RNA sequence: AGAAAGGUGUUAGUU
């Protein structure tokens, strides 16, 4: 599963660089990190190292907000920039599910995407996805679908209402 | 007229004399109405190529 | 007969399916355009394109 | 949509709209009070496109039922069989 | 179906 990691590093009195990334475990994080940073600041990762790598829970995590993430995709044309608003309770919640999206729809893998900035949108105002707003409705109300539901050869034919 | 050459396509619509017959097939036709280098002669051919008053009295 | 004899005889639901056609204009060229085929499908989308 | 619902008797009993039938495309009828609130929970497109139809075949077989009138010059019924008789 | 560009076909987004 993945998990929000703080790493901060800098290389061997140069400034410490401190980000926000997820990553299934820290060895995974601290190469990402490296990575970003050899693309921002031109940083060698055999001249850097790490001096701090922090696991970051939820403060809140039964309390259901709306996450927006600013993302960088690869391409076919390897150039492309889009942000897309989660409802869920957790931010690694709705990473995954930013993750689980792109690859559905646009065939990513995990290495092409890279996280740009994740911010928390308290105001309903703000909110730009209509599935959202509907969904923050005061009369949120709707039947369960797709329910569907060894023992093979039933005796009765399923009720399924 | 362009249309009527459209038409005039559409109707008419070894291998060297093959693609003469061709040629020649495709041109008459169009007359009649009014292999890389020899298919670039015959596209060559083809580009290069391309009442009601006394009916109301 | 003579002369304009058809606007003759006029003067002496057309509207409504000119009407009806034109507007089902726009659909009839997407569905024409999608079942196309062969050469012709070919001929088809030249024009489109041209136009 | 999330949540596309429109508007004798509206008994909806196996989708059937006996006041018609709605068999045909998912959407539900619910005969809320005197109107059929035909909801759609979560749907498609299509279902989005039936729905127009559906309100207005629905109103237009209430319509008929209650005054069908004649217009020469069954709604969809006779349209059809007056656009066959002019065939 | 599946293992250059067209479409009043569809779903997510940019200006």
């Amino acid at each position: 599963a993945l998990k929000e990691y703080q790493v901060v590093g800098r290389k061997v009195v140069p400034k410490l660089f401190r980000m926000r990334l997820f990553a299934p475990n820290e060895s995974v994080a601290k190469s990402r990190y490296w990575y970003f940073l050899k693309m921002i600041n031109k940083v060698k990762k055999a001249t850097g190292e790490i001096v701090a790598i922090n696991e970051i829970s939820e403060p809140k995590p039964l309390k259901a907000k709306v996450f927006g993430i600013w993302i960088r995709y690869d391409s076919r044309s390897g150039t492309h920039n889009m942000y897309k608003e989660f409802r869920d309770t957790t931010r690694v919640g709705a990473v995954e599910a930013m993750y689980a999206d792109m690859a559905a729809r646009h065939r990513a893998r995990f290495r092409s995407i890279r996280i740009l900035k994740v911010v928390e949108v308290e105001k309903k105002e703000d909110v730009r996805r209509n599935y959202v707003k509907q969904l923050l409705n005061p009369h949120l109300k709707f039947p369960l679908p797709h329910r569907r539901t060894k023992k093979v050869f039933a005796p009765h034919r399923p009720s399924t209402f | 007229v362009n249309t009527f050459l459209d038409v005039v396509l559409s109707r008419t619509q070894r291998i060297r004399g093959f693609y003469g017959r061709k040629v020649k097939f495709t041109q008459d036709t169009i007359t009649e109405k009014l292999l890389y280098r020899c298919k670039q002669l015959k596209r060559a051919a083809l580009g290069r190529m391309a009442r009601q008053h006394l009916s109301r009295l | 007969p003579q002369n304009e004899y058809i606007e003759e005889s006029i003067r002496k639901d057309h509207e409504e399916r000119k009407r009806k056609k034109a507007a089902r204009e726009a659909h009839d060229a997407s569905l024409y355009a999608q079942k196309t085929r062969g050469i012709k499908a070919k001929l088809y989308q030249e024009k489109r394109r041209k136009e | 949509d999330i949540y596309k619902d429109e508007t004798v008797t509206v008994d909806i009993k196996a989708r059937n709209v006996t006041v018609q039938n709605l068999r045909h495309v998912d959407i539900e009828m619910k005969k809320q009070g005197n109107t059929i609130k035909f909801i759609v929970w979560h749907g498609s497109r299509k279902h989005n496109a039936c729905i127009r139809s559906v309100y207005s075949i629905i109103n237009n077989m209430i319509i008929g039922v209650t005054q069908g009138f004649r217009y020469k010059m069954s709604l969809e019924n006779v349209s059809q069989s007056a656009a066959n008789i002019k065939q």
